[PDB]
C-alpha cells in the first residue's frame, strides 16, 4: 500500500529546494560566466 | 492543505518512540511544521526565472 504525492507535497519539496538551496547565486554565477566568455571564446580555444 | 482554495487540517504522525504522551501536554515547536505557504514557491522561482 502507498500513496502517490499530493501537489501541496511536489509544490512544498520544490519550495524547500528554492528556498534552502541558494537559488540567488545562481544568477550571479552565470552572469560572470557570461563576462568570461563573451567575444573571447576563439582565444580561448587558441589559448587552450 | 485540503483543498487549493484555502481550507487546512492538522495531521498528526504518531512517530516511533513508545512513552504515552499525557494527556494535556504540548508538542513543541521542534517536531511541527507549517503548510505550503504558496506565496514562498511563487517568489523563490524569481531569481531562477
Amino acid at each position: 500500500s502507498s500513496a502517490y504525492p499530493t501537489i501541496e507535497r511536489t509544490l512544498a519539496g520544490i519550495s524547500g529546494i528554492l528556498t534552502g538551496g541558494g537559488i540567488p547565486n545562481i544568477e550571479v554565477i552565470q552572469t560572470e560566466v557570461f563576462n568570461i566568455l563573451n567575444g573571447r571564446a576563439d582565444q580561448i580555444r587558441e589559448f587552450l | 492543505y485540503q483543498d487549493l482554495i484555502g481550507n487546512r487540517y492538522l495531521e498528526l504522525k504518531r512517530g516511533d518512540s513508545d512513552q504515552i504522551l499525557p494527556p494535556g501536554s504540548t508538542i513543541p515547536v521542534e517536531r511541527t511544521e507549517p503548510a505550503l505557504d504558496l506565496d514562498a514557491l511563487v517568489g523563490g522561482f524569481r531569481p531562477l526565472f
